[PDB]
């Protein structure tokens, strides 16, 4: 119950193949809600999120004139970043924006973040108190003196601790069909044998919601238990997650393995043992 | 709601 | 910056007009701003690329803005009348906030009929000797009237090269008759400069009065001048008097 | 400039039942730049009708994308996943496996 | 929405200070400050939220209350004479659709070094027989009176700036189409 609202932003030069691609993507919690795309046939924002389908032309008109801003500073700021750098027109380059507010449990504003990247690494990066930045790089200091002047109207600490705040709780009550019921995983056991001498024991989750997890095996003796192989949580493309845990176990020994699942979802957490 | 930048880099 | 054509229109009373606006290239909001005399600019419109965004509430179906092309961009007013007559302020910016550079204007004047035009008359004054002898100087006046309306460039111009130490032009003119309201104007400037450079003869002194009324387009059928666009000028040299 | 390898996941939204209606997943994830291929395929062939998400990104900045199609997995018919990237030096191809 | 001066009154060389009445301004809206001179478009100078902010054209200084703020001018010369518009708001809502007031016509006026309040007649260098008036030299603490009868015809005064001599000087002009330049006043 610890929410969020961020924002990806990412801008791609394609030096004579037109001018950069730029793209957007909004996020509630683990579900996102928006996308811009400048290239697809309308480069408007549009919903990505059943709920977000019976906001107005209003809202629409604002997202749709913010992103374009965006895209057209971000075209400009390529170039820039090209001089601080001396890198060749010929070159494909990477500028990417990300921010977002994090709420508590009570919905206490708990840490806002804004951060930008040039080519993967890290350039300019937001500070603890929200209006003033660090700079990686010689180039990014000029940019992070560029950043302070007129970020002395304090339009982060604006944004992240207020509007972003305000618009995070009010997507909750539009989604809250969707987005505050808590999906616990339907959770198996699968055996896989590999000798006579070993099987591997596989531990579920699956169509859960939020992402937030955790799947341990243990072992009920003072035997030796091989590593744990955890797969990374993974969309199934419906909304909902998946995860699994495997280990090798010793063919007899399968039923000392107990798979516990904590997850919000689940009143308290469940154990699973293999049962053919 | 995103918001557009009012500096450049 | 921002660059506007032209500096200057005059129209009659019912007729239409058409200003253009050719903002800071790699900016992609234009506005426009309409500002009367001794008033802050009110917005008219704006624009991102081309697409026209919010348009004022209090704004005559007559005004109307176009940018194709989302590079340069043209006010239109229709059917003009008194209260138009304003400077049409644009401005350009890259995004909410940054780089947001107003243009120098386009003044507009609309006259109840084009007879009320009169280019002016312009002559300059030499400096009195009681002036010479008293401060050790020589205020010459330049005096341009019976100009309507007020669109008129006044520089000075010291042996062919244009000059800004010791000149002064009036604030704004006063009228001849400051009653009837298309009153024709009038309007001073002083040059300073030592006793001694006035008193050389190869010295040349020139005020010019650049005029800003009727063109070619404007129909004139009356006994006349023609009251169109020009350069009136007036001289005086130094002496050893 | 960073490059890394893109991280790949081919599996199914729904547990696999030959015959049944489903959908094949692939999660291509840690990789950058952005510029990346991506099919499935069914029996070594192109399929000619794969959706995907919305570019989107993470921490560390690396990209992840989610190509997918509806299928009906039978006994016999093998599904991968062909990505490539400037990072990977070919084609790299991961067979679907119900179990995984 | 805010008010401020209609006009204010400045010397050469001093310190000057107008000052904005924002009481019902947003949490978050920000005060930012443009400068129009005479015939050109408005240019911005300087912006602040609430810490005090200090730049070559000028410096702003919020106090807590944040109802009222007020731009503070350095050693104002006689160019640094224009209207100063304060807006209050946040692009996020305006769109960079600036609310501009009536602002405040600053005058700027040198300090009359030496006063010696003149008068005298100039002749029209190609036609002699016509002529105009010029009262010159005198103090900046003085209305120029408008015209009276019918084609008695009378300027404002108007400040001029001999550089290679750092001389500044008023003059004003008055003219008739019998009537002596001795009476004015």
């Amino acid at each position: 119950g610890s929410h969020s609202l961020k924002y990806f932003h990412t801008s791609v030069s394609r030096p004579g193949r037109g001018e950069p691609r730029f793209i957007s993507v909004g996020y509630v919690d683990d579900t996102q809600f928006v996308r811009f795309d400048n290239d697809a046939a309308s480069p408007r924002m549009v919903p990505r999120a059943p709920w977000m389908e019976q906001e107005g032309s209003e809202y629409w008109d604002r997202e749709t004139r913010s992103a374009r801003d965006t895209a057209q500073i971000f075209r400009v700021n390529l170039r820039t970043l090209r001089g601080y750098y001396n890198q060749s027109e010929a070159g494909s380059h990477t500028l990417q924006w990300m921010h977002g507010c994090e709420l508590g449990p009570d919905g206490r504003f708990l840490r806002g973040y804004e951060q930008f990247a040039y080519d993967g690494k890290d350039y300019l990066t937001l500070n603890e108190d929200l209006r003033s930045w660090t700079a990686v790089d010689t180039a990014a200091q000029i940019s992070e003196q560029k950043s302070n002047d007129a970020s002395e109207a304090e339009h982060q600490r604006a944004y992240l601790e207020d509007t972003c705040v305000e618009w995070l709780h009010k997507y909750l009550e539009k989604g809250k069909e969707t987005l505050l019921h808590l999906e616990p995983p339907k959770t198996h056991v699968t055996h896989h044998p590999i000798s006579d001498h070993e099987a591997t024991l596989r531990c579920w989750a699956l169509g859960f919601y939020p992402a937030e997890i955790t799947l341990t095996w243990q072992q009920d003796g003072e035997g030796h238990t091989q590593d744990t192989e955890l797969v990374e949580t993974r969309p199934a493309g419906d909304g909902t997650f998946q995860k699994w845990a495997a280990v090798v176990v010793p063919s007899g020994e399968e039923q000392r393995y107990t798979c516990h699942v904590q997850h919000e979802g689940l009143p308290e957490p469940v154990t699973l043992r293999w049962k053919p | 709601r995103m918001y557009s930048p009012v500096s450049i880099l | 910056g921002v660059s506007q054509n032209p500096r200057h229109k005059i129209t009659k009373r019912g007729q239409n007009v058409t200003f253009r606006c050719d903002p800071i290239s790699e900016h992609n909001r234009l506005y426009w701003y309409r500002q009367t005399l001794g008033q802050g600019p009110e917005f008219l419109t704006y624009f991102q690329n081309e697409a026209q965004l919010e348009k004022s509430r209090l704004l005559s179906d007559r005004f109307s803005a176009e940018r194709p092309k989302g590079s340069f961009s043209t006010l239109e007013i229709q059917r003009t009348e008194q209260g138009d007559s304003a400077m049409y302020l644009c401005a350009s910016s890259l995004g909410r906030e940054y780089g947001y550079t107003f243009g120098s204007g386009t003044r507009l004047t609309v006259v109840e009929d084009l007879n009320k035009v009169f280019p002016p008359e312009v002559a300059v004054f030499e400096p009195s000797e009681a002036e010479i002898s008293h401060t050790q100087k020589a205020t010459l006046v330049c005096l341009a009237t019976g100009f309507y309306p007020d669109h008129v460039e006044l520089s000075w111009w010291v042996n062919g090269k244009e000059v800004h130490s010791g000149v002064c032009t009036d604030p704004q003119p006063l009228k001849e008759q400051p009653a009837l309201n298309d009153s024709r104007y009038a309007l001073s400037s002083r040059l300073r400069v030592s006793a001694t450079f006035w008193q050389d003869p190869r010295n040349h002194f020139r005020c010019q009065v650049q005029f800003y009324g009727l063109s070619e387009n404007d129909e004139w059928t009356q006994d006349r001048a023609k009251p169109v666009t020009q350069i009136v000028s007036a001289e005086a040299w130094g002496r050893a008097d | 400039m960073i490059q890394r390898t893109p991280k790949i996941q081919v599996y199914s939204r729904h547990p696999a039942e030959n015959g049944k209606s489903n959908f094949l997943n692939c999660y291509v994830s840690g990789f950058h730049p952005s510029d990346i291929e991506v099919d499935l395929l069914k029996n070594g062939e192109r399929i000619e009708k794969v959706e995907h998400s919305d570019l989107s990104f993470s921490k560390d900045w690396s990209f992840y994308l989610l190509y997918y199609t509806e299928f009906t997995p039978t006994e016999k018919d093998e599904y991968a996943c062909r990505v490539n990237h400037v990072t990977l030096s070919q084609p790299k191809i991961v067979k679907w496996d119900r179990d995984m | 929405k805010t008010t401020q001066p209609i006009s204010m009154d400045s010397y050469e060389g001093q310190e000057v200070n107008i000052t904005c009445s924002h009481n019902n301004i947003a949490t978050n809206d920000y005060i930012t400050w443009y400068q129009q001179f005479p015939s050109q478009g408005p240019r911005f100078i300087i912006q602040g939220y609430k810490t005090k902010v200090t730049n070559e054209v000028a410096s702003l200084f919020i106090p807590a209350d944040r109802k009222s703020s007020t731009l503070s001018l350095p050693r104002v010369s006689l160019s640094d004479t224009a209207v100063y518009y304060c807006l209050v708001g946040s692009s996020f809502n305006q769109g960079g659709k600036l609310i501009f007031g009536q602002g405040t016509e600053l005058s700027v006026k040198p300090n009359i070094q030496n006063p010696d309040p003149a008068v005298y007649q100039l002749r029209d260098s190609k036609s002699s027989d016509k002529s105009v008036c010029l009262f010159t030299d005198f103090d900046s603490q003085t209305n120029v009176s408008q015209s009276k009868d019918s084609d008695v015809y009378i300027t404002d005064k108007c400040v001029l700036d001999m550089r290679s001599m750092d001389f500044k000087s008023n003059s004003a002009v008055a003219w008739s189409n019998d009537f002596a330049c001795a009476n004015a006043f």
